[PDB]
């Protein structure tokens, strides 16, 4: 249902570069979280009252960062290995997670990394990142450090920046040429805006020329924005983008795909 | 609703 593509309106390039997922237990395990957390409504009804007076003076993703709700899923273990094509005993040294959100899908990234890197834009979610200690690096700083990252992942962040092509090749600029890959997800059909106070969106300054109408021509025009930096994908999958309930609803689904790209 | 957006 959330895992199908049709292979017959990709490219024979990307045909063969697709990776297959499936529901996982770990997919499992989250949604059963995600519903019996959906379950209490008074708690809801607390988190109500306190979203609506602070969107006033907020972001929501920095109300749900102070109320410690809405976490989210992209992959399992499961999935992100075999999509990398890593073994679980597989360990490298640097990962930077651009725009982490509240980390939980850095956390799941993280056992294969001894270095594990963040960027973000709420503090609030700055301060959960911290909390699973992680260094937090700022919106200029993971480019011009003196290293050069194995894996970057900028899972998400695409629709939700102002220059993507510009960061596309800054990741260029600090990933490693020989064994450095990029974990990149975007929903598809592409919805890019930039965040403001109360949940407004505002137009990028840099837009992707991703043209299609469903999932799998978009991601059949990927492969030009992806070029200009200098990537290329090597591998790429299909997965859904779930987060926690609300009152009215027990799980939430957005269409991602998931991209690895090669320098 | 969703975090995302
Ligand atoms: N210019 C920017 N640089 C770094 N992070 C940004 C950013 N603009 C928005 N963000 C952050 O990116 C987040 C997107 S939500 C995507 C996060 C995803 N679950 C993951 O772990 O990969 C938002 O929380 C937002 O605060």
């Amino acid at each position: 249902q959330w895992y199908v593509c049709n292979r017959e309106k990709l490219c024979e390039s990307l045909q063969a570069v697709f990776v297959q997922s499936y529901l996982d237990q770990g997919t499992q395990i989250f949604l059963n979280n995600s519903i019996e957390k959906s379950g209490w409504l008074f708690i809801q009804l607390y988190h109500s009252f306190v979203s609506s007076v602070f969107s006033l003076f907020m972001s929501r993703t920095s109300i749900n960062g102070l109320l410690g709700r809405g976490s989210m899923f992209v992959f399992s273990p499961d999935q992100f290995q075999r999509l990398l094509k890593i073994n679980p005993d597989w360990k490298t040294h640097r990962l930077l997670d651009l725009g982490a959100g509240d980390g939980e899908v850095t956390k799941i990234m993280s056992p294969h990394f001894e270095e594990i890197y963040a960027t973000e834009l709420s503090e609030t979610m700055i301060w959960q990142l911290q909390k699973k200690k992680y260094r937090v690096l700022g919106i200029n700083e993971w480019q011009n450090t003196g290293f050069q990252y194995d894996v970057i992942s900028c899972l998400n962040l695409l629709d939700r920046c102002d220059q993507p092509l510009t960061l596309l090749k800054d990741i260029r600029s600090v990933l490693e040429p020989t064994r450095g890959r990029v974990i990149l997800a975007l929903v598809l059909p592409f919805h890019p805006y930039v965040e403001n106070v109360g949940g407004k969106w505002e137009k990028p300054s840099e837009i992707l020329e991703i043209k299609g109408q469903n999932w799998e021509e978009q991601v059949n025009s990927l492969p030009e924005v992806f070029r200009k930096a200098g990537f290329v994908i090597e591998a790429f999958t299909r997965l859904p983008y779930l987060c926690e309930g609300d009152m009215y609803n027990d799980y939430y689904v957005l269409d991602d795909a998931v991209f690895v790209l090669k320098p | 609703g969703h975090t995302h957006e």
